[PDB]
């Protein structure tokens, strides 16, 4: 009989209450950093370059994501008790801004590639399309977040608390697994490959250069790539593990389910730090922004 | 009381032949956002929970006898 | 007993699950409790053919 018994979900309030403080801390830090980046960029219109436009869009996306975080924290505390309307709205905002952030990082990568590698060539002139590239990225992000709005509701279980989950009919499991392809291809793989190509060739050109500031630029590029990987690779690895398990590729057991759930929680917490870390890596690591910020404070 | 961001089926494998004398209750859950297959879970008088195979005639017989009362 | 008077008007499109509890020390009468997709719980008459229809449709 024990050979065939239901898998009992496993929880731990010790982490439930700790996740609230983690989310609140990230909320505050992202709010402050993105607000400062926006203020510094928008205070003076002098010297508004392509990078400034990209950073302004990125700060907007990160600020919106952070602004949605607290509702997610309360949900983690007590489950989605807020209704279906807020489930759809908050999910749409969160996913739109997630896609926007990733694609803006890829755009910044391509911009730096064109500015450094093709500095002598005429292709660098094509990096003056920031406004329409950013608008297209926002549009694509809005397009890719439609399934979240269309197929989400508050699902009530019998052994678990209500969740802002999907409802796609009798085959919701398989459709959800397929819909997972979008966040893992337009959200991890394609941006990761674009960033790797662009920054690899950028590093190849810099290493052969004779500048005095090549070294700091190389360190900054390495930090950007490593932060992106640290933030997003673990979550997508855990997601792929779950997808493999659901399809019987990896044998399924209760303990493995518990492990994947814990991993998903931890990796979501880890990935939520991109909003906090973007302002430090892309905006305040350059002398222009720091000088501007010091100027404004007067 | 617990939490989860991934709803999963409540049964990994199923049996057939649970004796009604040891059945306290039976729960039937239709396909939905949780699982792609119907789930039958019998809670016995001693607290043990046993999954059942929906296709087996035994489950249908047990349920109909229980309903007849 | 978890039910006093049975309900009506529950369509199969709104039912999420059905739980059938047999007689015992808790209650002397068989009970059927249906969990709807909105979280509300509805008590159904076990003798009513509607419960049998719902259960047989679900098992299929």
């Amino acid at each position: 009989l024990l050979d065939a018994a239901p898998c009992e979900p496993e929880s731990l309030e010790i982490n439930k209450y700790f996740v609230v403080i983690i989310y609140a801390l990230v909320f505050l830090l992202s709010l402050l950093g993105n607000s400062l980046v926006m203020l510094v960029i928008l205070y003076s219109r002098v010297g508004r370059s392509v990078t400034d436009v990209y950073l302004l869009n990125l700060a907007l996306a990160d600020l919106l994501f952070a602004l949605t975080l607290p509702i997610w924290a309360a949900s983690k505390v007590n489950g989605w008790i807020f209704g279906t309307f807020l489930c759809k709205v908050v999910s749409l905002l969160k996913e739109v801004n997630f896609y926007s952030g990733i694609l803006l990082l890829a755009c910044i990568s391509v911009d730096r590639y064109l500015a450094i590698v093709h500095a002598t060539r005429t292709l660098t002139q094509k990096r003056y399309l920031v406004k329409f590239i950013c608008l297209s990225i926002w549009g694509l992000s809005l397009l890719l977040a439609l399934p979240v709005l269309l197929f989400r509701r508050t699902v009530y279980s019998s052994n678990v608390s209500p969740a802002c989950y999907e409802d796609m009919g009798n085959n919701t499991a398989n459709w959800r697994m397929l819909l997972r392809i979008l966040p893992q291809s337009f959200g991890f793989i394609v941006p990761l490959l674009i960033m790797l190509f662009c920054y690899g060739f950028t590093l190849r050109t810099l290493f052969k250069a004779h500048m005095g500031q090549k070294h700091r630029a190389m360190r900054v590029i390495f930090a950007v790539v490593l932060i992106f990987l640290l933030c997003w690779l673990p979550y997508n690895l855990v997601l792929l593990a779950d997808t493999l398990m659901r399809t019987q590729v990896i044998q399924e057991t209760c303990e493995r389910r518990n492990h994947i759930d814990r991993a998903l929680d931890a990796t979501e917490i880890l990935g939520i730090l991109h909003s906090c870390l973007n302002p430090l890596i892309y905006a305040f690591i350059g002398q222009k922004f720091r000088h501007g910020l010091l100027k404004i404070l007067a | 009381a617990p939490l989860a961001t991934e709803l999963r089926c409540q049964c990994l494998q199923t049996l057939q032949g649970i004796h009604l004398k040891n059945i306290q209750s039976v729960k039937v859950k239709s396909p939905g956002p949780h699982c792609a297959q119907t789930e039958v879970i019998a809670t016995l008088k001693n607290g043990q929970k046993a999954c059942l195979n929906p296709a087996s005639p035994m489950v249908k017989k047990i349920i109909e006898k229980m309903l007849k009362n």
